[PDB]
């Protein structure tokens, strides 16, 4: 019967869907301003034994 | 910050995909949703602003601004579904589309990290909202109003656009950042001057400043409620705002250039107060209203203080909220009555008890009664004028009377005295009504909780 | 008219068109633009009617005038320098010559008013040919001649056809002679930053080519050629209207429309030279045109004008000749803007 | 504007006319060969501006 | 004005010069080919809107061809775009080499010794 | 007298008189080929002797 | 031609009253002869001497428009003893868009044109000053 | 909770700032730096672009011409 | 005809009251009116007003307000403790300042 069901209301989730795709499309704008990561002289930092990166 | 201007851009087909009579729920359960998404940008820092990315960022300024309109939008769409009932579907999906386009013009406008960029979504708003006043507008003056809210706007702009290009085959860039951190001060020249000039006249008529403001009556009282409501207490801010992150660039000259300006502003706060108290019609009385409260925002603005900063922040805030409430308010009984005229139905408040509560709570918010952030707003533009000027105290003092007699005029005249005899289709206040004031006035109280995150970067 | 005779004239004016464009040779140029108005000549009497043949009249007294005035031309240019070749123009006379010729040609102020008149009496078919092919020629030539032009001469036509067009277009009920107003001033618009640009002159001329040919192929399909015969589309297809009132405000050049594009992107350039007070007063009296736009999106699209009883027959119909390229113009004439930097590839 | 379609070809369709100094029939000269012949061996490849002066 | 119409070494009619070959391709997923796809999207349901057909569902297969041929073309119009952008920068720094005496490097001065005027503001 | 007159009278009806007569003073030509040929000549000769005399 | 200006221009300011208004008139007569010119082209008089009539009646008013301001603007300048100073150019202009209400015999023309004037002759005292360019020469 | 959950650190955004402010400072010198060789290339005509045809010297018949003085 | 054209009635304005005494002003089906309401009022109140102001409320305190206040507090002991005046008029060295040689 759920045929109906989502044939009626599967326009609800077009706005989460966005919302998630959002956030992983501002994830992708950050991956790109990494020129200057634990570079500046206010945080510049030395690793811990395992992390690889300050922050994403 | 696309985590917000996305899930619009989804709106958008959702309302367009959506069964015919599911768009209202649909639209506003959505809208709420983006709201509370928003929400997250008051977290602000001290020091910088939120760099999102090389296109947007978010401040202190525009954060609240942004909470505003997502909070707006659903409120709009409540008011707007009672006289649009008997439209048809592909008219009100058009509707719809219009609010969440200019929503998201909003969104990207306050937002964005360019001048230009934020001249073409700043000049982009107009045509959903020419549009909405003048195909949804309800008398044949209409289309005037559009003309008068089109010209006026463009010829203040279309200036801004050339002195904007000029300053970046100058300096090389429009980024915000960097003008800031390059600046240098204005030189004493006539060209500066034009300069001057060109760079704020498209915001002070936006404002609209006292003189330049013939626009906004007419634009405020054709239109449909939602277009009142995103006219009133959204579109009138973008100047506010670009004045504020234009002025950067044009020390020292603020200077001497302000005083045309200053004088404008206050002795057309007191002519437009004056005004408000012989109007016969309701709605260009909140108009006028709004045109004094502005005129305060830009003496705060023009003096160029933190104090004054703060408190034209608040206040833009504040009469945003105020002003869209009055005209819901004004907007019931004209749907009840299908007349603007305010001694038309009288004794309102013997018939409609909470809504005499509604407009009581609004009029006492209007005249900044203490601790209202409308109250924060106006006395740090006070002291700020006060140490700008002592003699300023007077004019101020005589709007802070004035403002108090036509708030109270107009409670008085509406919901005190006898009720109108032959008025006989007053029905019980709807459900719909009642949640849209709520929804009005409770956040402007929980603000004045913690009035911080109103009160700009200068806090 | 035969078919294919028609054919054969309308490919004869793209030869013409054509051959201006291709040659190197002062004499090749003018013989394209004489076999351009051999064969267009008649195209505008394909319908014959005496408004047809006054039009027909007018524009070939006005395109004879200019051509003898461009064989003059090329001649002092040879007399004073045996070449033949188009290039810097090695007179002066000459070139005023020349620069004269080419805005009648065009249709530039002061020699204007041969538009208005010869697109009322044309058919729309034969208006859109004239108002959109017919400027490639004259616009190419001043391209190839643009380091020699004089910036006073060139500037103060450009000008006063922005003003003139606005002002004319301000009076119009007729379709046709909107489209011929607006069409002097965007020749304004193009013509302004020839001295400076003409990869801009070049961008200019191709955005108003598409929204002039979206417009009229709006105005085909909803057989209207006056104010009020438009303002009953609305009753018969709402598509059509609203379409047409989204190119109206393109063609009014607000923000974010792709009209926007060109006129902003010529400001810029002419502030790249210093030329601060001429993009303002352009800008101005382009407020005109956009005026005139409004009135008839207003007339057209956004209020609903009383219909007649006899448009209920006409609900039972379809159109039954169909333009495969009219959507494709009206997404390039409106949603267009975001994509401004692909400019370069012009250049 | 100019789509130089003899260039992209090769095929000559108006160059041969011209200058005066370019292969008359029975090889008659022009009045003034020589200087027309110099000139455009001064100004080749160089641009019009810089040839100019 | 044509700053590039005369550049030595251009081919009349060629739109796509083999030196653009040594230019990183457009990815087929770049924003500016998948605002020409809702291009093409956009042309489809206007298509469908004016010939009174159902807007969204009435031609899958025009609304395909519609935006594969606004892709198809917008790939090569961007690599035409990109490569007369590399072609400016590459003449501007070739300029800039070629003239040492026109774009000199002077010294550079900290803000502890450049005396900057001070406006009070009251 | 200020906000319903003056203010109205200065900025938007000006512009919208002055725009109208100009309008009307523009595009009200009879259609005639023999007037605005002569104009034509005018032009002609005016262009030769302003702007092309100065060099 | 350029030559009026020129004779109008190379004049200083405070000086010599008399040749500045002199050739603002004869700056003034021959924009009136090219507006008549135009005008009787477009708009033909039906008569040779209306023609001329007309053709008097523009030349006479533009001719005194121009010696209104010049003799105007001169005299303020040297008065007030500041040249390069807008004000005067401001006093020149309303002072000839009074001469053109009177002219015409209408007070809302005069009035407009005194403000309009003045402020266009305010504009041109200020790009002559700071070297604002009408007509640009490429240079990019 | 909430900063766990929802924030960063500070240093993110300080370093995106840098990177961004970067990208923004080269940006606007290499527009006047194009700006003034556009300037110089156009006036002096000595570099590619601005460069405006001139005859060819193919064209140029270098033959006896029944003349011995050309 | 004496008239001027055909044109339908201006109709008379419907009261929702009279199909649903209990209509709460959204929708004239009861059940779309219904939900409309219920939406409204838990997105509206319940969702974003309470728990958008418990959130404000507890936002973490990124304008180092009390971290400045911290500050403070251990500048001001280190200088009354050593004797040294609690702030100085000028906030940079001017070791680090280069006046101009010639005042003259
Ligand atoms: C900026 C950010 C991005 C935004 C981009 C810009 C906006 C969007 C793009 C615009 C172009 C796209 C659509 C154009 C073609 C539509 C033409 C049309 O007529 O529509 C009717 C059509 C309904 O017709 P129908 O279904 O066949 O049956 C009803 C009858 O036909 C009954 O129909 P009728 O003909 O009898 O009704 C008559 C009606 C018919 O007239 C109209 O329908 C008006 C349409 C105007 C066309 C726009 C012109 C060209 C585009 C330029 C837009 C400018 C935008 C810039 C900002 C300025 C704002 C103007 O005329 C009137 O009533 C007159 C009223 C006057 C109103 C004045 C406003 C008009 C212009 C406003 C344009 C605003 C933007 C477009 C809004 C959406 C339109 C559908 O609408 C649709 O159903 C299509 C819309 C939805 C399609 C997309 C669905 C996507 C799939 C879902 C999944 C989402 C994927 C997400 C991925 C992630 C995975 C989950
Ligand atoms: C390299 C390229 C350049 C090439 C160009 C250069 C070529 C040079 C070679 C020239 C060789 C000559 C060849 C002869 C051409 C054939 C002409 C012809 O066929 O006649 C047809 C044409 C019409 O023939 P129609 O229909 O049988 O006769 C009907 C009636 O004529 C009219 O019937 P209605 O009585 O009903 O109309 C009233 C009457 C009304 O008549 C009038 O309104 C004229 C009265 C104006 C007074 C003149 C101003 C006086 C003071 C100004 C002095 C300026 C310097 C001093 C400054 C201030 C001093 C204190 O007539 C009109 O309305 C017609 C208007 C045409 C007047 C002349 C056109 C010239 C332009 C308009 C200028 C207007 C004057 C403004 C001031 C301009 C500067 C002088 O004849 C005429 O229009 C009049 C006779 C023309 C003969 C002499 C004119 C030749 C001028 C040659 C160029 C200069
Ligand atoms: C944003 C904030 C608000 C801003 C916006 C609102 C405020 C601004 C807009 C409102 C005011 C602007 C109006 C401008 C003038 C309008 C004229 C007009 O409409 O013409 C169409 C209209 C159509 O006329 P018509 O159909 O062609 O002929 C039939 C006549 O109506 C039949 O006429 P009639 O037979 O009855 O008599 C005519 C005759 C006789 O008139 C009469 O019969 C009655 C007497 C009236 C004469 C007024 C002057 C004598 C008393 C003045 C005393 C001092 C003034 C106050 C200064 C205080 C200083 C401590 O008048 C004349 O002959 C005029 C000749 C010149 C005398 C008046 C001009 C004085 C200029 C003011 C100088 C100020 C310098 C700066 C001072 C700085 C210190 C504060 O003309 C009139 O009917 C009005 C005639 C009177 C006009 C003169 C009144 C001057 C008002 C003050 C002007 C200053 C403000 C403008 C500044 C920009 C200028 C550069
Ligand atoms: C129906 C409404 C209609 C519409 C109207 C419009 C409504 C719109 C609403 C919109 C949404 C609003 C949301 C806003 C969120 C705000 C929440 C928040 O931030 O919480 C802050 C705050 C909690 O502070 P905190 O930072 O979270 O705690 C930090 C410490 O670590 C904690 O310290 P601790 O370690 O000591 O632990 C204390 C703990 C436990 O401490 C204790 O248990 C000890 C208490 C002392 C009693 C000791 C003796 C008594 C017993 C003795 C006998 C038994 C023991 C022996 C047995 C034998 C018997 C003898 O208690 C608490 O944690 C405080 C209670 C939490 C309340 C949170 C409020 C949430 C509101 C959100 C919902 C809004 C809708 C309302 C629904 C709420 C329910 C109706 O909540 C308060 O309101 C505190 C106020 C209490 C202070 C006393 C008042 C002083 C009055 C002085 C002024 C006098 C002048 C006159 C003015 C009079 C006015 C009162
Ligand atoms: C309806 C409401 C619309 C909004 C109104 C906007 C207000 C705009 C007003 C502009 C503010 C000031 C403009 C110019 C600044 C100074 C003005 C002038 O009076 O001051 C003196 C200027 O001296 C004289 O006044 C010369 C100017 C006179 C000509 C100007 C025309 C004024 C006429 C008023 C018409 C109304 C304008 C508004 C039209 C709508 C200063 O002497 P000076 O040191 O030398 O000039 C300083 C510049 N320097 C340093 C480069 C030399
Ligand atoms: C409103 C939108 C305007 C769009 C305009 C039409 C778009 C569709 C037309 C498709 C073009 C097909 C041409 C491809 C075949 C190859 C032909 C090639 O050889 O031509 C080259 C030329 O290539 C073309 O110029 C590129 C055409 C691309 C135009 C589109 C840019 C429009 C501005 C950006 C708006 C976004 C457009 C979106 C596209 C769908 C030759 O260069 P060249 O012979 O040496 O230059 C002669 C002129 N000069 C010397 C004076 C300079
Ligand atoms: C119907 C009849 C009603 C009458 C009966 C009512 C019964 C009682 C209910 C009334 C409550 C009385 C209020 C008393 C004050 C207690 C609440 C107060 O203590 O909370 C404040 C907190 O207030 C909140 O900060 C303000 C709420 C935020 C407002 C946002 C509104 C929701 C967004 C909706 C859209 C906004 C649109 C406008 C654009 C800006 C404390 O601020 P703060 O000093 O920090 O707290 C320090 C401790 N912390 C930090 C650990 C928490
Ligand atoms: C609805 C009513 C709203 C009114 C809006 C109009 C008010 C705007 C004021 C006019 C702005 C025009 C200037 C355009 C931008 C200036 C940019 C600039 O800085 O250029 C200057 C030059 O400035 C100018 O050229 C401006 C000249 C003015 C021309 C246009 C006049 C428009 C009307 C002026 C009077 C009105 C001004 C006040 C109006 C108040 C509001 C009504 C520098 O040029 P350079 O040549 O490089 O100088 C140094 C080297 N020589």
């Amino acid at each position: 019967n759920v045929l109906q069901i989502v044939r009626d209301h599967w326009v609800h989730i077009l706005v989460p869907v966005g919302f998630v795709f959002g956030c992983y499309l501002d994830r992708r704008s950050d991956e790109k301003l990494t020129a200057f990561r634990n570079k500046s002289l206010l945080f510049k930092r030395e690793l811990r034994p395992n992390e690889e990166v300050t922050w994403k | 910050m696309l985590k917000i201007i996305i899930p619009t851009t989804m709106l958008l087909p959702m309302t367009w995909m959506s069964k015919h009579n599911m768009i209202w729920i649909n639209a506003t359960v959505h809208s709420l949703l983006i709201s509370l998404i928003s929400l997250s940008l008051l977290n602000q820092l001290g020091e910088n602003s939120l760099n999102f990315s090389l296109t947007f960022f978010s401040d202190s300024l525009s954060a609240p601004l942004l909470v505003l309109t997502t909070w707006l939008l659903p409120l709009m769409l409540m008011a707007s579904q009672s006289h649009l009932s008997k439209e048809t579907t592909t008219r009100k999906k058009l509707y719809i589309t219009m609010l969440i386009l200019l929503q998201l013009f909003l969104i990207m406008t306050f937002t964005a990290t360019e001048l230009i960029l934020f001249y073409i979504l700043f000049e982009a708003t107009l045509v959903p909202t020419l549009i909405i006043i003048t195909r949804w507008g309800n008398q044949t003056e209409r289309l005037n109003a559009g003309l008068y809210f089109l010209f006026y706007t463009l010829a203040g702009s279309l200036p801004l656009l050339v002195a904007l290009v000029y300053i970046q085959n100058t300096t090389g860039s429009l980024n915000f950042l960097i003008i800031h951190y390059w600046s240098h001060p204005l030189s004493n020249s006539w060209s500066n001057i034009f300069m001057w000039l060109a760079c704020i006249m498209a915001f002070m008529v936006k404002m609209p400043l006292y003189g330049l403001h013939l626009w906004l009556p007419k634009a405020h009282v054709e239109a449909p409620i939602a277009g009142s409501m995103v006219l009133a207490a959204v579109l009138l801010k973008l100047g506010g705002y670009g004045m504020m992150r234009i002025t950067t660039i044009l020390n020292p000259l603020t200077n001497y250039m302000a005083y045309p300006f200053l004088m404008l502003s206050m002795w057309g706060m007191i002519m437009t107060s004056s005004i408000c108290l012989r109007q016969t019609d309701l709605k260009s009385l909140i108009a006028y209203s709004s045109v004094s409260h502005m005129a305060l925002v830009i003496v705060a603005i023009m003096i160029q203080t933190p104090w004054s900063f703060m408190g034209a922040t608040a206040l833009m805030i504040a009469h945003g909220l105020t002003s869209s409430m009055l005209f819901c308010l004004a907007n019931t009984n004209y749907e009840r009555v299908h007349s603007r005229t305010m001694i038309l139905a009288r004794g309102l408040q013997t018939l409609l008890p909470l809504m005499a509560t509604w407009w009581l709570v609004a009029s006492l918010t209007n005249l900044a009664l203490p601790p209202s952030i409308n109250l924060i707003g106006e006395l740090f533009i006070i002291t700020a004028s006060f140490s700008w000027s002592n003699i300023t105290i007077i004019l101020m003092g005589m709007n802070m009377m004035i403002t108090a007699l036509y708030s109270l005029y107009m409670l008085i005249t509406t919901q005190r005295g006898k009720y109108t005899h032959h008025i006989n289709n007053i029905k019980p206040s709807f459900t719909r009504e009642n949640a849209l004031m709520a929804l009005h006035i409770l956040p402007l109280l929980l603000l004045t909780l913690n009035p911080k995150m109103i009160l700009g970067p200068l806090y | 008219m035969n078919p294919i005779i028609y054919t054969t004239l309308i490919m004869t004016v793209m030869s013409g068109t054509m051959l201006v464009m291709i040659s190197s040779h002062w004499l090749l140029i003018w013989i394209g633009f004489e076999m351009n108005l051999l064969a267009m000549i008649p195209v505008l009497m394909k319908n014959f009617n005496p408004r047809a043949t006054e039009a027909a009249t007018k524009y070939f007294l006005t395109q004879a005038t200019a051509s003898m005035m461009l064989m003059m031309a090329i001649i002092i240019n040879l007399l004073y320098s045996g070449q033949w070749t188009i290039t810097k123009m090695f007179n002066p006379v000459a070139m005023t010559m020349m620069t004269m010729a080419l805005a009648m040609k065009l249709g530039l102020s002061p020699f204007h008013f041969w538009v208005p008149e010869v697109t009322q009496g044309i058919s729309l078919q034969a208006g859109l040919l004239l108002l959109t092919w017919q400027k490639l020629a004259p616009l190419s030539v001043l391209c190839q001649i643009s380091q020699s032009i004089n910036p006073n001469l060139m500037l103060t036509m450009a000008m006063l056809s922005i003003l003139i067009g606005g002002w004319g277009g301000l009076n119009q009920t007729q379709l046709r002679k909107i489209m011929a107003y607006s069409s002097i001033a965007h020749m304004g618009w193009m013509t302004a930053v020839l001295p400076y640009n003409t990869t801009m002159t070049i961008l200019n001329l191709l955005i108003y080519i598409t929204m002039t040919l979206a417009m009229f192929m709006l105005l085909i399909h909803s057989s209207a050629t006056t104010t009020l015969s438009l303002s009953h589309t609305w009753n018969k297809m709402p598509v059509i209207t609203s379409l047409m009132m989204v190119t109206l405000l393109s063609m009014g050049g607000l923000p974010p429309l792709s009209g926007f594009m060109p006129k902003w992107m010529i400001i810029q350039e002419m502030t790249k030279n210093e030329s601060i007070i001429m993009p303002t007063l352009m800008a101005m009296t382009a407020l005109l045109n956009l005026y005139f736009y409004m009135r008839l999106a207003y007339s057209s699209s956004l209020t609903m004008f009383p219909s007649t009883n006899n448009m209920k027959m006409k609900w039972q119909f379809e159109h039954t000749k169909q333009m495969k390229l009219l959507p494709t113009m009206i997404v390039l004439s409106t949603l267009v803007l975001p994509m401004t930097p692909a400019l370069s590839s012009l250049n | 504007p100019f789509f130089d379609v003899q260039k992209r070809l090769g095929l000559d369709l108006d160059r041969w006319m011209t200058i005066q100094s370019a292969e008359q029939p029975h090889k008659i000269p022009g009045r003034c060969h020589a200087f027309e012949k110099e000139w455009i061996e001064c100004a080749h490849g160089i641009g019009g501006i810089r040839a100019e002066k | 004005m044509t700053m590039m119409s005369g550049r030595p070494g251009r081919v009349p009619l060629q739109f796509l010069p083999n030196e653009a070959r040594s230019l990183p391709p457009p990815k087929l997923t770049d924003p500016r080919l998948v605002y020409m796809g809702f291009l093409g999207y956009c042309s489809g349901l206007i298509d469908n809107a004016i010939r009174r057909r159902p807007v969204v569902s009435a031609g899958l297969h025009r609304q395909l061809l519609y935006v594969t041929s606004f892709v198809f073309f917008g790939y090569y119009l961007l690599k035409r775009q990109d490569y007369m952008y590399a072609l400016r920068d590459h003449d501007m720094f070739a300029y800039v080499k070629s003239h040492p005496e026109d774009f000199p490097e002077k010294d550079k001065k900290t803000y502890g010794e450049i005396l900057e005027e001070f406006h009070p503001v009251r | 007298l200020l906000d319903l007159i003056w203010l109205e009278t200065i900025l938007p009806k000006t512009t919208s008189f002055i725009q109208m007569k100009m309008s009307i003073m523009v595009s009200n030509q009879k259609g005639l080929i023999k007037l605005y040929f002569l104009s034509f000549l005018i032009t002609i000769m005016i262009s030769m002797t302003l702007f092309n005399y100065h060099e | 031609a350029k030559t009026l200006l020129h004779k109008y221009s190379d004049i200083p300011e405070g000086t010599e009253c008399h040749r500045k208004a002199y050739a603002s008139t004869s700056i003034g007569g021959a924009t009136g002869l090219i507006v008549s010119a135009y005008s009787i082209a477009l708009k033909p008089p039906a008569s040779f001497l209306e023609g001329v009539a007309r053709t008097g009646r523009y030349t006479f008013t533009s001719a005194a428009i121009g010696a209104i301001f010049g003799l105007t603007s001169c005299i303020s300048a040297q008065v007030r003893e500041k040249p390069d100073d807008p004000l005067n150019y401001f006093i020149g202009g309303c002072a000839g868009g009074l001469t053109l209400g009177a002219r015409t015999r209408s007070y809302g023309i005069g009035a407009a044109a005194c403000a309009y004037m003045g402020l266009t002759a305010a504009l041109v005292k200020m790009g002559q000053l700071e070297g604002w360019q009408v007509f640009a020469e490429p240079k990019v | 909770w909430i900063a766990r959950t929802f924030y960063d650190g500070p240093e993110k955004n300080y370093e995106k700032t840098m990177a961004i402010l970067q990208i923004e400072a080269e940006k606007a010198e290499l527009r006047l730096k194009e700006l003034e060789v556009r300037r110089l290339m156009r006036a002096r005509g000595d570099g590619p672009w601005y460069q405006y045809p001139t005859i060819d010297k193919a064209l140029i018949d270098h033959s006896p011409k029944t003349t011995p003085d050309n | 005809p004496t008239i001027r054209l055909q044109e339908d009635p201006d109709p008379e304005d419907e009261n929702l009251y009279e199909k649903n005494p209990d209509s709460h002003g959204y929708d004239k089906d009861p059940i779309v009116d219904l939900w409309n309401m219920r939406v409204v009022f838990f997105f509206g109140f319940s969702i974003v007003l309470v728990l958008g102001s418990t959130f404000v409320a507890y936002l973490p305190d990124y304008r180092m307000q009390e971290w400045a206040r911290r500050e403070a507090e251990r500048l001001v002991k280190y200088r009354e403790a050593n004797g040294l005046p609690l702030m100085e008029s000028n906030c940079f060295d001017p070791n680090k300042i280069q006046l101009p040689e010639d005042e003259d």
